[PDB]
């Protein structure tokens, strides 16, 4: 069988297919709750959490950690909604050539409220910063 | 029926060309792409795109069922095969016709007859074309070859009856080489093409390659759109072409034109096709082949004659009679250069890589038909061609001057190409000529050209000084614009601050594993030297082999590379099978 | 002969423009030409002002390391 | 007495074209760039490049002293002005000749005579060229124009005897308009052309603008490279052009190929140039102008006739007789589209901005002459033309089909362009003639065309040095770190 370009996904059982899968997931992390929420933020006149990090740090210096994290709660039907990153963007970078560790909370994910994986990511960057000085 | 939607069953610059022709004619276009081509220009250019799947041609473009399924799903009522792949597959043509789609090409019977060399020889003889002396029928033994050599004088060329791609011919200089050459030719033909039949003819010493472009309709009309000279060849495949054929007497020119028409009419040929001849140093013409596909060279004839050959081919497929009644008069002179992803300084050996930059020339007399753009990646599975640069002028001298300009402008980065060779040849006196003749021939590049091109190295730092960072600045000194590069540790005058408390500069080591002296330091594994496809496996597990014995044959860039045993021992743990794609460093087998 | 030289990638200046360019560039160059070795003075180093627990591994990896780096 | 090194005293597309011509001919090329053009493609393409300074044309490209100093410093022995700027300035041509350089173009006398449209009309009369009725001398006052209107019949056209750009035209429809129109014409001619002389003639309603490219020798030989049509215009300036001129009768192609030769020979013209005519609905050809420079639309003539007109200019300046002995026969049809940085959805208004993406089409019958590339920034200091797309084919219909393809492929982002207008017009039936005539004219775009286009949405450091007997300036980036 042949497929139209829209529906085709490279065979996941190949290295190229696995790279394509990683690209798809990375692209999804850009708008974890849909492009409508990003548009709402911009219309409100604010920057997204990612835009804030990219604006603060030097260009091309951001390395993100736990980008694909998801929450593991099952209470009150939370399991039906598991946005990537769980509402906080964490990583490290440079400001004026000097290394820093950074986190930025995302108000579009559960109102920006802190969950377990959220807090775990923040703890990870805090430990990294203390460790690296 | 009339073409309404064309499926281009090809890839690259030819796919782009046919898609553009369909757009010009107002027809819908459907492209089919393998997984490596998911982002090629043609996939985006075509009105529709379909994913054949598979990582190699044997499972992507050479599958009749996949191409026909794409046609069925897209609703395309015509199929155009480009060139290569299935363009000369009579079985595929008949399959398309049976499926009930307009096959944009010659009939399957014409394909068969003109693809069978001996049948082609019969057709040419019946058409009274100029032929070189040779055996009318396949030779049965080296004894017959020896008798023919005695009769007609050495050298003598032995050619496979179904050979193509330049691999199907070998030469004997003396009567003693005939037996070994015969047996090896038969053994290689049975393997490369299935059929081991071969025949023998006279070999020309320094021949030119001249071909005629023929546009023939289904109503019996045939028109010779022009002649081309393709005397510059790496091994037996063209690199640079001209239109019209330079320095040919009117007698030779009219002989070619008439022989081409006669051959096509005797073969019943229709659609765009080409007739290839050879012209020896004596001036004698010798019919060589009939290509039943659209030549890659066609743009030079398009420029000189002012005809759209792809659209003519659409019309012929539609069944309309030719709207051209006489051979067009050439205007100007056009050169064509193939931009192959090969390193001229390394014996023209193709290698894959990314096109990190691609800036084509533009302006007077320049046409560029490319299948890649900046950001494209050349894998190891398909042909090395990236684009074709056509430069047209009022005369041959004007075309050469414009070609020098255009090749100076043309820029590619990320992988090697043949631009340095084109730049050198367009100024070599042997190619310029004396105004009445020139010294180029089919073997000129590989045996007479003074190859001054150094191997491609990209931006890799090789020497100790290459490791120092640099900043490039624009400086105006008395108006003059200068582009000055400054090292990061320049101690000019009293300037200092060089290096750091413990910084040492040293010659970097190449990203290669040692050398031959440690080919396998207690290493039993046989590792693939390059990415490609295992097209042959010459051993089986438990087989004893000696150093130099062939283990596998990997096809990369449509060229075969043999991987041989590095040590004496028993083949153990054979890990690959024919048709398996292989990455560099993969363990093929362990010799123990 | 393995040292990084200045390169004029584009342009063909004449001796006068070359001389002017080189003079200006040499004048622009400066900084520490042939500096003396930077004098070690550990007096009042920040590491000595820190509270270390009596069993702190930083007493080895930060305090002793800083005092001994040479 | 032979060109050895050519300085191109222009910018952009024409600079690139002339530099390429010099490279083809084997000549060395020297480009000159103003401050905004430090990154222009011609600067890097030319063998040598010189900075003229200045932020605008009045400071950089229009200064005789700067251009001639650049030539002297570079050692270039010839100067090619392209088009615009000083290409038609007789004073600059005379200065170039006096400096001992080869002026690639017509003589100062020819330029001066044919730039005065009154003297141009006199030469046309002497050459017996077709002429639209009008005053043979500048009109003294609005009363004379009123008398002429009464004599011949409105509408009427008023034009400054000097200058151009298309804006010099004023139109009067009734006898009451003349006073104010003439007063405005006199004021504008005084203010923007430096000379208040104005003249009057009959106004054609819906004419077709037709030209004939002429290659004129220094030895008297004259050859008409071919006709051309530029009827599609806005603000009296061209946007799309064709070659050969379509749908002219043989009797019309003749008398044009001959009026051009007669007018050029009478004026003593040598070098490349063009003779612009007008064809009214009635079918009457009328002499309009003579451009004494290489014209923008030369590529279509080059494609159809096979002549390289810039190299022909080099050969004429060298003084060699023309190698072309008879008028070439066109081998096909060619369209030329100007890629101007203008928003067609906003009344063709200039829009300065960055060229974030510029993907030129390529393939059969497509040629591109561009002065920009991805990353270029377009300001208001200069004309808004970015490139020229030439599409050639065996017939007019094939050329139109190829144009529809090439325009679909051509992509530009970051600023507005007339690409949408080109895409629309190439498919508009008025421009796809029925087979023997077509409906467009010098005002079709603004008046009939259905405009459906949606609107688009550190200082350098300098040092002064003296080496021997010269004073030099070394300019460096402000943040040179060294
Ligand atoms: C230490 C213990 C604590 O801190 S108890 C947590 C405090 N409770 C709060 O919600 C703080 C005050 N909250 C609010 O009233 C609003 O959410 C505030 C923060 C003012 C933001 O208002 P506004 O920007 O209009 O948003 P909204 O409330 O209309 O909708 C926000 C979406 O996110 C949700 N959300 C919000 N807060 C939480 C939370 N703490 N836990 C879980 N979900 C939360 C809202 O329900 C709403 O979700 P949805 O988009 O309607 O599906
Ligand atoms: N008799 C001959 N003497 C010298 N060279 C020859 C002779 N026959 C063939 N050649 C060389 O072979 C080249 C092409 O050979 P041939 O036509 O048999 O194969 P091909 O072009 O690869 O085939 P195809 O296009 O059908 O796959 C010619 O250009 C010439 O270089
Ligand atoms: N008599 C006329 N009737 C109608 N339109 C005219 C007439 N004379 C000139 N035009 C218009 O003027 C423009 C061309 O005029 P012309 O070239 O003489 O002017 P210009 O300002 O010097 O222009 P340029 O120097 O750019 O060619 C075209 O728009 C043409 O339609
Ligand atoms: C396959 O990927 C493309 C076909 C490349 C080979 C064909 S063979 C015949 C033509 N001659 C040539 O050099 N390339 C074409
Ligand atoms: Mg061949
Ligand atoms: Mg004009």
């Amino acid at each position: 069988v042949t497929e139209p370009s829209a529906e085709h996904q490279v065979d996941i059982h190949t290295t190229a297919g696995k790279l394509a899968d990683l690209k798809r997931r990375t692209e999804e992390t850009l708008h974890p709750v849909g492009e409508a929420a990003v548009d709402k933020v911009h219309a409100k006149g604010k920057l997204t959490a990612r835009e804030r990090i990219l604006a603060l740090l030097d260009e091309g210096s951001f390395v993100e950690l736990d980008a694909l994290a998801k929450h593991r709660s099952t209470n009150f039907g939370l399991e039906k909604n598991r946005p990537l990153g769980d509402g906080v963007i964490t990583g490290y970078g440079t400001i004026d050539g000097r290394d820093v560790c950074i986190f930025s909370q995302d108000a579009t994910v559960f109102g920006g409220s802190l969950g377990e994986v959220y807090g775990e990511k923040i703890v990870k960057v805090q430990e990294l910063a203390i460790k690296t000085g | 029926s009339k073409i309404s939607k064309v499926l281009v069953a090809n890839r690259g610059e030819i796919a782009v060309r046919v898609i553009r022709a369909a757009k010009d004619a107002g027809l819908a276009s459907v492209a089919v792409y393998a997984e490596p081509d998911a982002d090629a220009p043609h996939v985006r250019l075509a009105d529709e795109a379909f994913a054949l799947g598979g990582q190699t041609s044997a499972e992507s473009y050479l599958v009749f069922e996949k191409i026909l399924d794409a046609a069925e799903k897209s609703g395309a009522n015509a199929i155009h095969p480009g060139y290569g792949f299935l363009s000369e597959n009579a079985d595929f043509a008949q399959a398309v016709i049976d499926a009930g789609l307009i096959w944009i090409g010659p009939s399957p019977q014409s394909i068969r007859d003109l693809g069978d060399k001996v049948t082609a020889r019969h057709i040419a003889a019946r058409a009274k074309a100029p032929l070189v002396p040779g055996t009318p029928d396949p030779v049965k033994d080296a004894d017959e070859v020896v008798a023919f050599a005695k009769e007609h004088g050495v050298p003598v060329a032995i050619k496979a009856a179904f050979g193509g791609g330049g691999r199907g011919m070998k030469v004997a200089r003396t009567l003693e080489e005939i037996p070994e050459l015969f047996e090896s030719a038969t053994r290689e033909a049975i393997a490369a093409f299935g059929r081991g039949e071969c025949f023998v003819e006279r070999y020309l010493d320094k021949p030119r390659h001249v071909e005629a472009q023929v546009i023939a309709d289904q109503h019996g009309n045939v028109v010779v759109a022009g002649t081309r000279d393709c005397s510059l060849q790496r091994r037996f495949q063209k690199l640079v072409e001209e239109a019209p054929a330079p320095f040919l007497t009117d007698a030779q020119r009219k002989e070619i034109h008439e022989s081409a028409k006669r051959i096509c009419k005797e073969a019943g040929y229709y659609g765009a096709g080409t007739v290839e001849y050879l012209v020896g140093q004596d001036g004698l013409i010798s019919f060589l082949e009939v290509n039943t596909r659209l030549q890659v060279e066609h743009p030079v004839t398009e420029e000189t004659s002012g005809i759209d050959l792809v659209r003519q081919q659409f019309k012929i497929a539609n069944g309309e009679p030719l709207d051209i009644t006489e051979d067009p008069t050439p205007r100007g002179h056009s050169f064509e250069f193939r931009i192959n992803g090969e390193d001229a300084g390394r014996g023209f050996l193709p290698a894959p890589g990314p096109v990190t930059k691609f800036v084509a020339p533009t302006g007077p007399g320049v046409r560029m038909d490319s299948g890649v753009e900046t950001g494209s990646v050349i894998g190891g599975q398909f042909d090395s061609m990236l684009a074709k640069l056509i430069v047209t002028g009022a005369t041959r001298e004007e075309a050469l001057e414009r070609s020098r300009r255009a090749l100076a402008e043309f820029t590619v980065e990320g992988l090697a190409t043949v631009i340095p060779f084109h730049r050198a040849v367009v100024s070599d006196p042997a190619f310029i000529g004396d105004g009445e003749k020139f010294d180029v021939h089919t073997r000129w590049i590989e045996t007479e050209w003074n190859n001054t091109v150094e191997p491609f190295t990209g931006g890799d730092p090789i020497e100790e000084e290459d490791t120092v960072p640099r900043q490039t600045v624009v400086v105006e000194v008395g108006g003059r614009r200068l582009e000055v590069s400054l090292p990061g540790d320049l101690a000019i005058g009293g300037g200092g601050g060089a290096a750091a408390p413990g910084v040492v500069r040293k010659k970097p080591k190449p990203r290669k594993r040692g050398g031959g002296g440690a080919k396998a330091a207690s290493g039993d594994a046989v590792t693939a030297p390059m990415q490609g496809t295992v097209v042959k496996v010459a051993v089986e597990e438990g087989q004893e082999v000696s150093a130099g014995d062939l283990v596998v044959v990997l096809e990369a860039m449509k060229m075969e590379n043999p991987v041989t045993a590095h040590k004496d021992g028993t083949i153990t743990g054979l890990a690959v099978e024919a048709g398996a794609a292989i990455t560099q460093g993969t363990v093929i087998a362990e010799i123990k | 002969d393995h040292e990084a030289h200045i390169k004029v990638l584009r342009g063909e200046p004449t001796p006068e423009e070359m001389a002017a360019l080189m003079a200006v560039l040499a004048s622009a160059g400066g900084g520490p030409a042939e500096p003396v070795k930077k004098e070690r003075n550990m007096w009042g180093h920040p590491v000595d002002k820190l509270r270390y627990s009596v069993f702190s591994w930083q007493r080895v990896t930060l305090l002793e390391r800083t005092h001994m780096r040479r």
